[PDB]
């Protein structure tokens, strides 16, 4: 079927067909350019028009242009060669290494998973990371999300769970940047080749990479998400792999959206969004999932814009992950890192009878203490220091060392930091906890606690001071 | 005063302009003449010298309504339609005029009894079966009614025939015969 | 068990479906009949 | 099997064809499809699709007709065929949809078959009036000692759960659900308690860990799942805690009793949003649409205690309430403050500081109080709610602190009245300021263990009595100080 | 703005409160044993 | 009766 | 009569296009070819010869096309002596389940207010028996009210305590209004009257009507049952020269109702998502409840407040159709203290020592300036802590905490909050025990023995059994 263009209003791009109206998220190919120009049929507007989201820039279009119907929603080549590989929106390769030749082409669009394919196994992630294994822990199989505002650590954090995971990932890996910088693309695609989980030479490859970044246009922005969506369900479904599933930034996809939806002609919802904010939300997070035909880890960076956690992106984000690891400024410019809110921070494998008695009891008392600290900041901030009693006193010190101690150097952050990352086991770090909570360090300083790994590296240090 | 309602209703500025024309045509009962008069008026301005001429903004609004009552007044026209073409001209709904000869075409169409049918089947129909096809689908109307029938084709039926009289339908497509099959035997 | 049933009858309904559809005048007879009992 | 399939699975099929009234999508997208013709739909009319799908007309305009799709749009083209179906949205209702997970519209999704339901309820029934109603009076027990205690149910009430995210909830409906095993496998029938859970937009993995939750506990046998996750239409997210009441409306209008959980309010409030922004309905406050309360209140007022020439049944509602940094006074949350007849006010500082459940006890009211509870019960918890007060006055101390430390409750272990109202008197009569503040936990569950052992008759007195008698006073006030003896 | 340090709840009206109470119920167990 | 065609001649088949 | 069809059907908005003889405004419109009694009150009209209105019933079922009958009037209701005892709905509609209401004249809802020359200087003071009330805030003899309340403040247990004790103490045909509010309490509230002899379902001598439009109701419902209630209310006063009582619980919801169908009426929104006409709709529906020469009308109004705004547009507008207000305190309900009456917030027009007298408005006004300069001493109670004060701020604070005491009453409708047993103090008792606090007479008696008491008599009383429990 061929139709022709009627509108062209920034990516949005009405079609009028003479026959053969394509149904709604069919792909379209725009005759005369240059380069591949993708229409995403979005609506159907009536007297034979639709209306469509174009993948790429729409400058140089003019009206009656030809469009040829695919028959099809975007395809891209789905299987194991597309590990090691670095594929954009429309499932192109933009890695220089020619074409993807895969066997298969699996289609951006695809259903979420019933009801009864669900899976409900709870077992640990161990991170390595003080603060996410003691206070909000990561499950195998979970959707990770990792909110925070503009410079707090969100790509320092998830690096550094690429770092302390995927390399240690028996699976198979896809990083989804969406919206995010070009220069950071480049940056992990060297390093994981320097790595050696990236292989230029043959098929050991262990991650595939899709990349639409802030420079795309905003449907290649809302649906670059999509693309890495459908290359990790086929690494679910067709090969049951366990599947380890990095999006930095999914807020960008809410946002392309946003972008897109004034000039789809939709009345404004809060805050200028679209009104499909949650339902599109909900659409794609529910592929983002572990089924009991392979399991899918997420861990999804969410930016919050403007510092607002009540911002409907985030708000509704919210509702769609088993653990939250939030970054706070606040706590960044204390210098603690990674800046981690411990009373924001939520898990659903924060159970006892998953994680144990010990490692429950020492987190919800960590938290206790630091609530009782929030609760005295205002006096504290006013009237000073002296004008509380001694356990008042006591609780000031013992959640102010808790707070350096929660603090950690990463092995991403080692080249502007140059002190060298350290990964902590959890029973060293649930240990540590206990005897911080204890009172068994009532006598080192503050400061010998802040930036170490284990406890026994914060009483080297407290030696090392005095 | 009150307004003569046509038997169907259009909406719009052409649906406005095709129901004020029929109100004012069923007053003086002359219906046929500013019929075959809207036709002649649609024939003339569809013209592309016209359809230029008077369809340009960056030209005076009196310039194209005095160009107007010309080309009615000289092609003898009543006056209904003469001052239907002036008022479509003075409030500047000129690009609308064939929308308005189609909106009455049509309640014309439903005003002489015509209703619609399609009947979609997966080949071309048998002429006979064709001629009793459409002599038991006369049978679905009242008196005064006439199939307008047009037989398209869509061979993804697999067969039967899809009969839609009006807002009636029927669909004994075989295909739907198949999908009911496919959702007793799934459920 | 169950499982093989589940399976064995799933594929049992797509082979029935697929062919059927590989398998007359008598269909518009019996159509325009039915059509004509409208009423 | 060749058999399951082909005895009546084709043999009877409902092959007749009929004289269908249609009209045809003039546009379609976003879920909302303008369709032209349909002169005879009515307004909230299910219509059906060409392609199976099915929706809703919910904009009766001149030209066209505004339907809310029950799917995907992606199904739907222009010029499709929409036929109707005559009537408006229904549901099956009756007792063979106990134990079975349903979407909106009342289809089973897991994976058991068909529900072998004949009884069908209209989905946007009014609510019963003045006259068949009756004042409330039976407890609906909780199994919380909090709320038990201080926020007391009864069986008619709504009673909303407002919180912020993360603070306890969902925990708080499920132990309510999970609470009402012990009464209905009894051999009372008027203390049976049928709960209905209603999942909003939430995440279908966290509907499963529900299930299974619910499972564990054997509470599935008795309880209706009503499912409209993330993923489903918006149509299906606004519909489903209609369904759902009807689905409960059921027993309330049979002499049986029933419990509705809506988790939560403020996802259909954005389903509802949604459907009216694409409707091109004019937008309000924070862009909801002008008749959210409307949407509220006809949902709530269906909640109720009838009297006995009505049946006796009731229908007890607990609506959820995602509140915004703790922001009470916003829009929906000030609605339904407004509609219900009390909250549960959860709190994160409450949460984090050890106190779980979160009940924040200042604010948590219940307009029905005392009125719906055993006499038992009050008489212990009419002076724990004045100690509590008294200790958050000046926050005696050391028997607040107890009473406090006394409140807080484990997780998916909802507590018999008899064993709460043995234990609120362990608290309040002195017993416990002898142990440090920090003990008290663990003194509790050896002494439930103790009572729940070798004192099963002086727990039957109290379950029987319904209050305490000066022996059985007695009774129990030597247990306790024998047990704090040994302990 | 009379009595906005209660008035908002804080960290100073709850310590306010709590020393109204304290104060008067010492006072009020001084009068009653006096009484 | 293609209905009835598709139950008899994939039944046959099927067996 | 005039015939029109069903044209649109949008959420509880319904145009109706007519042939001949469009109906005028305001005018009711009976759907045809429907169970139950759909009315339909226009309020615009749109050109075109259509109209738009505003359903008193659900739409659902509603077609295009489907026959609409013009009444050739407002809604209608019964009025007259055979309305008390009974339960009527926003269109007159009898739902008590107890036949018919039979009267010999019908009312249109929909009249004008009474004009300048009708209206009434006279101000007697309404004892009611609540201490806060009757001391800093006085009602009046055929005044309007008004309750301000956010929610679970006692803004309802407060209207049924002044229901029991004024329209019990009265005998003029008081009528009461639910608007908006709980189908439970409606049902509480007339099996209450029923048991308490105000209403009589044998022996026909009940002295309340009933008009209830509750939360279930769309949106015109909940916006003319106030209305209806206001006209049965107005033919007591006018068609017979009575007293009357009109209770309003809650009239927020009045123009709650208003604002759900403004978008859908074609209007741009106003401030607060309000509609633009919210002042001059108060005020066409407030400016009818009013006492006139021809009969008195004493109207108590409840007036929800929506997150304890009182700056919000219509708790704001409705500040000043009032002549007694009365502003419940969610601060103060948290003290324990009930009725949670604001005495800092709370305002009477016959608050005025040339009505009430010398010594009642000296023994207000004094309570009034020692609970500000407690507020005032407070801050410094925070800072310092109590242990800092001369001895003259002590015996402020001491004395303004007993009076905050002193003010909180126990009501019999709260006997099963409470506990305690309700008490109905008089007027020169409640002046009396506030004198003495005020004085200094009881320094010596605890705080605690005045909270929760009748009058002065009372508070020695339960101070001498503390003393000998304690
Ligand atoms: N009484 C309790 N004691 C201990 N832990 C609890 C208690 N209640 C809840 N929790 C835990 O705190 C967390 C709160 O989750 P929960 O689902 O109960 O609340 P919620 O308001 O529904 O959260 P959300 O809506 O954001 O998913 C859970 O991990 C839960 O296990
Ligand atoms: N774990 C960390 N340790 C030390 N500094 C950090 C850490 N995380 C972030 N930072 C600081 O915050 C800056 C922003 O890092 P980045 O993760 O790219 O921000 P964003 O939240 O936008 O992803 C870093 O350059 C670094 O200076
Ligand atoms: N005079 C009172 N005495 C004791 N408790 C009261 C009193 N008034 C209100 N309350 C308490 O506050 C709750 C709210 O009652 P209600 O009159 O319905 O408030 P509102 O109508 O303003 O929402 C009551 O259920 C009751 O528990
Ligand atoms: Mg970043
Ligand atoms: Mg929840
Ligand atoms: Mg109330």
């Amino acid at each position: 079927a061929t139709g022709r263009i009627v509108a062209v209003i920034g990516a949005v791009v009405d079609v009028q067909f003479d026959e053969g109206l394509p149904p709604i998220l069919n792909a379209l190919e725009v005759q005369g350019r240059e380069t591949r120009l993708v229409l995403e049929v979005a609506q159907h507007l009536g007297e034979s028009t639709v209306r469509t989201i174009a993948m790429d820039g729409t400058e140089g279009l003019v009206r009656g242009q030809k469009v040829l119907d695919s028959g099809a929603p975007i395809k891209i080549p789905v299987g194991p060669e597309t590990l090691g590989r670095i594929m954009n929106v429309i499932g192109e390769p933009i890695d220089e290494r020619g074409p993807i030749k895969t066997k298969q082409f699996a289609p951006i669009h695809a259903e979420a998973p019933e009801f009864m394919e669900m899976s409900v196994e709870q077992e640990i992630l161990v991170t390595g990371i003080k603060v996410v294994d003691l206070l909000a822990p990561y499950a195998k199989g979970g959707k990770i999300g990792l909110f925070g505002g503009a410079g707090v650590g969100k790509t320092v954090l998830i690096m550094e769970l690429i770092n302390n995971v995927a390399k240690a990932h028996g699976g198979y890996s896809v990083f989804a940047g969406v919206g995010e910088r070009t220069r950071e693309g480049n940056d992990l695609y060297h390093e994981m080749i320097e790595s050696g989980v990236i292989n230029l030479k043959d098929a050991t490859s262990k991650v595939a990479l899709v990349y639409g970044q802030m420079n795309e246009p905003p449907g290649a922005r809302a649906r670059v998400a999509l693309t890495g969506l459908t290359v990790a369900e086929y690494f679910r479904d067709q090969e049951g792999q366990d599947v380890l599933l990095f999006i930095d930034n999914i807020f960008r996809f809410t946002q392309a959206g946003s972008e897109v939806s004034a000039l789809l002609g939709r009345i404004p919802s809060a805050v200028g969004y679209q009104p499909t904010l949650a339902t599109d939300m909900g659409t794609m997070q529910e592929r983002i999932t572990t089924t009991k035909k392979g399991s899918i880890t997420s861990v999804q960076a969410i930016y919050v814009p403007a510092d607002d956690l009540t911002d409907p992106a985030p708000a509704t984000t919210f509702a769609h992950l088993d653990a939250t690891t939030v970054l706070s400024r606040a706590i960044a410019e204390l210098g603690i890192y990674p800046a981690v809110d411990p009373l924001d921070s939520t898990s659903r494998i924060m159970d006892p009878n998953i994680v144990g008695s010990e490692h429950y009891d020492v987190a919800r008392g960590v938290q206790k203490i630091l609530q009782d600290y929030k609760s005295l900041q205002d006096i504290i901030a006013i009237l000073g220091m002296d004008e509380l009693s001694e356990e008042d006193k006591l609780t000031v010190s013992r959640a102010r060392k808790i707070q350096r101690f929660l603090s950690q150097p990463f092995q991403v952050a080692e080249v502007f930091t140059g002190h060298m990352g350290k990964l902590v086991p959890l029973k060293e770090t649930i240990k540590g906890f206990q005897q911080i909570l204890a009172g068994e360090y009532d006598h080192l300083p503050e400061q010998a606690f802040y930036m170490v790994g284990p406890i026994e590296e914060a009483v080297a240090k407290a030696d090392k001071l005095a | 005063a009150k307004l003569v309602r046509p038997p169907v209703q259009v909406y719009g500025i052409e649906g406005r302009y095709a129901t004020a024309l029929y109100s004012a045509a069923s007053k003086q009962n002359k219906l046929e003449q500013v019929e075959k008069e809207l036709l002649r008026v649609a024939q003339i301005l569809k013209e592309p010298k016209v359809a230029a001429s008077v369809l340009n903004p960056y030209v005076k609004r009196s310039i194209k309504v005095k160009s107007l009552n010309d080309i009615t007044a000289k092609e003898r026209f009543s006056p209904l339609t003469t001052n239907l073409i002036n008022l479509l001209a003075e409030n500047g709904r000129l690009s609308n005029t064939q929308g308005v000869v189609s909106a009455f075409s049509t309640m014309m169409s439903v005003h002489r009894g015509e209703v619609p049918c399609t009947v979609t089947s997966a080949s071309p129909l048998e002429e006979a079966t064709l001629s009793e096809l459409k002599t038991v689908l006369k049978s679905f109307l009242s008196q005064g009614q006439v199939l307008k029938l047009e037989a398209k084709t869509d061979p993804s039926i697999l067969g039967g025939m899809i009969v839609r009289i009006g807002e009636k339908y029927v669909d004994m497509s075989v295909k739907t015969k198949i999908q009911k099959l496919g959702r007793a035997m799934r459920e | 068990q169950n499982m093989m049933r589940r399976k064995e009858q799933e594929h049992m309904i797509n082979w029935v479906e697929k062919h059927v559809v590989q398998s007359t005048i008598a269909k518009c007879i019996a159509d325009l009949k039915l059509l004509a009992k409208k009423a | 099997e060749m058999s399951s399939i082909l005895e009546e699975r084709i043999l009877g099929a409902d092959t007749s064809v009929d004289l269908e009234e249609t009209g045809r999508v003039l546009s379609i997208g976003d879920g909302i499809a303008r369709v032209h013709g349909l002169r005879n739909v009515q307004a909230e009319e299910m219509v059906e699709f060409s392609s199976g799908l099915k929706g809703m007309s919910l904009n009766l305009e001149p030209d066209n007709v505004g339907v809310v799709v029950f799917g995907n749009d992606k199904l739907i083209k222009e010029g499709d065929i929409v036929k109707r179906t005559g009537a408006i949205v229904d549901v099956p209702v009756g007792e063979e949809l106990l134990g079975r997970v349903v979407d909106a519209l009342g289809n089973a999704i897991d994976g058991k078959g068909p529900i072998g339901s004949k009884t069908r309820r209209r989905v946007g029934l009014k609510a019963p009036g003045i006259i068949p109603r009756i004042s409330v009076r039976e407890p609906m027990q909780t199994g919380i000692k909090a709320v038990d205690s201080l926020v007391p149910i009864g069986r008619g009430q709504r009673e909303l759960i407002i919180g912020d995210r993360q603070t306890g909830k969902t925990s708080i409906a499920i132990d309510t659900i999970i609470n009402q095993k012990r009464f209905n496998d009894g051999s009372d029938e008027k203390k049976k308690l049928y709960c209905i859970y209603v999942a909003i937009g939430q995440k279908r993995s966290t509907v499963a860990q529900l299930v299974k939750r619910l499972t564990d506990a054997d509470a599935m046998k008795y309880t209706i799942v009503v499912s409209a996750t993330a993923s489903d239409a918006a149509p299906l997210q606004y519909l489903a805690p209609y369904s759902g009441c009807s689905m409960g409306e059921y027993f309330r209008d049979n002499g049986k009793h029933a419990l509705i959980i809506y988790d939560d309010l403020s996802k259909q409030a954005v389903a509802y949003r949604q459907m009216s922004l694409l409707l091109r309905r004019p937008p309000g406050r924070e862009a909801y649409p002008g008749d959210v309360f409307y949407l509220h209140s006809r949902l709530l007022e269906r909640a109720a205690k009838m009297n006995d020439a009505f049946g006796g049944g009731s229908l007890t509602a607990l609506p959820v309430i995602e509140t915004q940094a703790g922001d009470v006074s916003a829009y929906i949350p000030t609605n339904v403050i407004s509609i219900t007849d009390g909250q549960i006010f959860l709190e994160t500082e409450l949460f984090y500081k050890g106190i779980r459940p979160a009940i924040n006890v200042g604010l948590s009211v219940s307009r029905v109080g005392s009125a719906a509870q055993t006499r038992a019960m009050k008489q212990v918890a009419g002076t724990m709610k004045l100690e509590l007060a008294q200790y958050r006055e000046v926050a005696l101390l050391s028997r607040g602190v107890r009473l406090t430390e006394l409140l807080k409750q484990g997780q998916y272990s909802p507590m018999a009245i008899e064993e709460q109202v043995a234990v609120i008197y362990a608290g309040v009569r002195g017993y416990l300021d002898k142990l440090e503040p920090s003990k008290i936990t663990k003194f509790e569950n050896a002494f439930l263990s103790h009572v729940v052992s070798q004192h099963q008759a002086l727990l039957g007195t109290i379950r029987a009595d319904g209050k305490i008698s000066e022996q059985s006073d007695a009774k129990l006030k030597e247990i306790v100080t024998n047990f704090l003896a040994g302990f | 703005g009379a009595g906005s340090i209660r008035e908002a709840g804080g960290a100073f009206g709850k310590r306010e409160q709590a020393e109204e109470e304290r104060y008067f119920r010492a006072q009020s167990r001084e009068q009653l044993a006096a009484l | 009766q293609k209905l009835f065609v598709d139950k008899i001649r994939e039944y046959k088949s099927k067996r």
